[PDB]
């Protein structure tokens, strides 16, 4: 049955203006959920968009489809602009959770330069992913930036096969999983501005 | 430990905690993350063990 869960949730503070300020959130969920960001309900990060074509891949059959995203806002230059209602929400095609949190900026952002030619950022990902052996499996990465993908595994470098495919969005498509395929899977987004990491993690589950 | 059997305990064990939440002894929970890291484990095992 769908389920989605916050791990962790946004939380209201009261911050330092021009000192660059993340917020982050997890959350649970079966189906694998998508993770966008509003401020004052305009969205600001993120898509609606869901893996539905992992979905087809794995039409008819038993699907466990279970873990945990998550996914960090950085905001550069806090400035009473920047005060106001940031939500982190969570999607899974059947339930939509939510996490507010309201985020005023104290003091003036007197000397802030909000570099937009900075180093890429992993801004949503997938923290843990599981399911059943012969089934197909996907790790997300998304990032900030214009990137090239490239996916390591155990310090070795994942190449398209008929298992393994490097999507351009920033999806590891790996099909009929096996145990020897459990372990970290790193993201790595480059571009000409910089590079940016994020580990993911993959469970292949016994198949009663 | 090897680096890849310390972050698959940290990662069972927190999808652990979010099914059961207080329901789940932590020490209990880190026996699981133990055992399904050196074995493969069923779903049903994972998200059930500690709090049936």
């Amino acid at each position: 049955p769908a389920k989605i869960k916050i791990v962790a949730p946004l939380e209201s503070a009261l911050i330092p203006g021009g000192e660059t300020y993340q917020l982050r959130c997890d959350i649970m969920s079966t189906p694998a959920a998508t993770i966008h960001w509003k401020f004052n309900g305009k969205l600001i990060q993120g898509s609606n968009e869901l893996n539905v074509e992992e979905k087809l891949l794995n039409f008819g059959k038993a699907i466990v489809d279970t873990g945990i995203v998550a996914s960090i806002l950085t905001i550069q230059c806090p400035s009473a602009e920047n005060s106001g209602t940031y939500s982190c929400v969570g999607y899974n095609g059947h339930q939509t959770i939510e996490t507010v949190a309201e985020v005023e900026i104290e003091g003036e952002a007197s000397g802030c330069r909000s570099n937009h030619k900075s180093a890429p950022e992993i801004v949503f990902w997938t923290d843990s992913r599981f399911e059943m052996t012969g089934n197909v499996a996907t790790l997300v990465c998304r990032a900030n930036q214009q990137v090239d993908w490239v996916w390591m595994s155990n310090d070795e470098l994942v190449k398209n096969n008929d298992k393994f495919t490097v999507l351009s969005n920033g999806d590891l498509v790996i099909k009929n999983i096996v145990w020897d395929d459990m372990g970290t899977y790193t993201c790595i987004a480059r571009n000409q501005f910089g590079e940016a990491r994020q580990e993911t993690f993959l469970y292949p589950t016994a198949h009663h | 430990a090897p680096g890849e059997t310390r972050a698959c305990g940290r990662k069972l064990i927190s999808l652990v905690m979010a099914v059961c939440g207080d329901l789940c002894n932590p020490q209990e929970g880190k026996d699981i993350a133990t055992e399904c890291c050196g074995n493969q484990c069923s779903d049903d095992y994972i998200r059930s063990a500690c709090c049936p």
